[PDB]
């Protein structure tokens, strides 16, 4: 449960990251392929190399999906419904691979914004993170 | 333990750079910042009521110092971590009965500092390669539960 | 996130602890003391001996706690706020322990309601009891 | 595990009288219920699409007997689990790469198996019993890591 703060923490912190999400959450991608190597097992049909098109075309979708979780902060089940069920009724994906993923795209943003993220940021973001995998490792429908 | 000749050394060319007197009241400070219940186990540390408050506690840096040495001592001896933190793992399992969970938190936090202190230094493989660290760390802290 | 079929079932199998509330909580927390002896550093001034009246007492609060929690399924965060204040801003409770506490409210469960603690419900009990713990170990306020 | 004499007979105890045909399967199926995405490991298994499917799947309740069957194993040789799960270990590890997280998931679902059969009979301190040997088993299995 985020409060109005965390709220306008992540609002504000997004805005910050800006038109550089798309980058933030392909990197975020390779880091965590890189790091646990098991979460590669998810896409046997990707190109995973480094620099991997199909990985930066990937991370795009996924920082489209924060950014539209951000804008609905106030009800993220019913605007993520559909990626829910992708990742929870069809994939099912086990939730510790959220964590993998929640903290390699922090790691990216820290890596990012030197200057922005801050130790309040940092706690919202990552209580953000893990009320969006909450939604995507839950069967609602 | 992996850690391939290069990543042992890549680790090895980054805490050398890392600060010796800083890095660990931060990463501990964030731990307390980030998963608040972590403050129940620091009541005699003073003020942790706002993130400026924890950041600049006293206690948390001066403390955090020992926390960093323990690592640093893990890397010094990266073929026996379950050794090297037998002590702490007695004293965190046992005594302070901390949830091993929380272990794995700190790392991932110690982790998050470096990449903010070192931006695109702290690169894909270089943090892979601390992952393993991290990981070897906290099974080893977890080992009295085992 | 809980489905609507999760409500359903966990409203189906809570109404039938009904005035047995205050019994199960207490048999519950005595699971919880005894598997799992690191949760008693949080009541260090109970007298936690089994039958103990403190713990009996203590018990029915947190069952009705659930009963209420039950009724307001759908604005938890609300309902609970207080809860939250005492579990998350007072108590820093670490979130393990409501797994724990959690795992034996369903044994409890089981040992009492065989006839209700079918597969489907013993999930939907479970994903609630983790909805409760989410909002009692978040600052939200 | 170190279990008490008087917990060791409780447990061998109540053990004598669990349907081996049948409570491995339970414990299986209901894994895979109330955690749904443990699925995924089992989707060799054929439908497992609903909670129904899933609890009358042929091929989970014949794979819950193995499951029961290394239990049992593990109450024979509560002295030694390390050594008694490390070719099961190895497997959940490396071949399987099973987040260690979910033998604990599977060990208590076994637990809330027990109380559901057995009802009063399964008393608080016969279930602290369990405990500690569905932990010693996880702890077992997960340490081709650890
Ligand atoms: C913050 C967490 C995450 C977000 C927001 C998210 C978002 C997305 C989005 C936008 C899609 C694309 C849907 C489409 O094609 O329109 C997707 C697909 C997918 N995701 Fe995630 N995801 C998350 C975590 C993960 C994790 C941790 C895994 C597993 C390690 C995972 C595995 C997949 C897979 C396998 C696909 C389908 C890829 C394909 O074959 O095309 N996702 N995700
Ligand atoms: C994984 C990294 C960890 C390392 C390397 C570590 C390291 C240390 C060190 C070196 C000490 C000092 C021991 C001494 O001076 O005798 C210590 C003490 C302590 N640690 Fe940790 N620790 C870790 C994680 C944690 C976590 C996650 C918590 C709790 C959330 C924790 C809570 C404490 C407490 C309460 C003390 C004693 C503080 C006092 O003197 O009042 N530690 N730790
Ligand atoms: C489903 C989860 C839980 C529910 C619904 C719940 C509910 C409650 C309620 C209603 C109160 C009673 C306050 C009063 O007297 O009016 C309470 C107090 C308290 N709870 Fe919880 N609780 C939960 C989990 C936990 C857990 C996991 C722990 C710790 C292991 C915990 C530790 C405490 C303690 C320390 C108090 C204060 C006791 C005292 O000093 O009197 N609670 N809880
Ligand atoms: C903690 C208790 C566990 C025990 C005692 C146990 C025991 C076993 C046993 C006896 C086998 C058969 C080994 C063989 O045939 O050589 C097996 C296989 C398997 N186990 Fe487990 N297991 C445990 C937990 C888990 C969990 C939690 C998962 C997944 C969430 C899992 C997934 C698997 C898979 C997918 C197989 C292979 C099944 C097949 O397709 O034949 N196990 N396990
Ligand atoms: C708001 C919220 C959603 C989901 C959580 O856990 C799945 C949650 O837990 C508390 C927390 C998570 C991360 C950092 C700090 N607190 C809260
Ligand atoms: C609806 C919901 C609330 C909180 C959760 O985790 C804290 C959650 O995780 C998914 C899940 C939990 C328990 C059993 C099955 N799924 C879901
Ligand atoms: C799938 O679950 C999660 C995914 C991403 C994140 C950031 C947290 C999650 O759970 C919450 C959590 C996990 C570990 C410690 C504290 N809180
Ligand atoms: C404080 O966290 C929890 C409290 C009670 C419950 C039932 C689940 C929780 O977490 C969800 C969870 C925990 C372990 C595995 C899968 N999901």
């Amino acid at each position: 449960v985020l409060s109005p703060a965390d709220k306008t923490n992540v609002k504000a912190a997004w805005g910050k990251v800006g038109a550089h999400a798309g980058e933030y959450g392909a990197e975020a991608l390779e880091r965590m392929f890189l790091s646990f190597p098991t979460t590669k097992t998810y896409f046997p049909h990707f190109d995973l190399s480094h620099g991997s098109a199909q990985v930066k075309g990937h991370g795009k979708k996924v920082a489209d999906a924060l950014t539209n979780a951000v804008a609905h902060v106030d009800d993220m089940p019913n605007a993520l419904s559909a990626l829910s069920d992708l990742h929870a009724h069809k994939l099912r994906v086990d939730p510790v691979n959220f964590k993998l993923l929640s903290h390699c795209l922090l790691v990216t943003l820290a890596a990012h914004l030197p200057a922005e993220f801050t130790p309040a940021v940092h706690a919202s973001l990552d209580k953000f993170l893990a009320s969006v995998s909450t939604v995507l490792t839950s069967k609602y429908r | 333990v992996h850690l391939t000749p290069e990543e042992k050394s890549a680790v090895t060319a980054l805490w050398g750079k890392v600060n010796v007197d800083e890095v660990g009241g931060e990463a501990l400070g964030r731990l307390l910042v980030v998963y608040p219940w972590t403050q129940r186990f620091f009541e005699s540390f003073g003020d942790l009521s706002t993130p400026d408050a924890v950041m600049g506690n006293p206690k948390v840096k001066a403390h955090g110092k020992k926390v960093l040495g323990a690592f640093s001592d893990g890397l010094a001896h990266l073929d026996n971590l379950k050794g090297t933190f037998a002590t702490l793992s007695e004293l965190h399992c046992d005594k302070l009965h901390v949830d091993p969970e929380n272990f794995r938190l700190l790392g991932n936090v110690l982790v998050c500092v470096l990449a903010h202190h070192f931006g695109k230094e702290f690169t894909p493989p270089v943090q892979a390669a601390y992952q393993k660290v991290v990981a070897g760390v906290a099974n080893a802290l977890a080992h009295k539960y085992h």
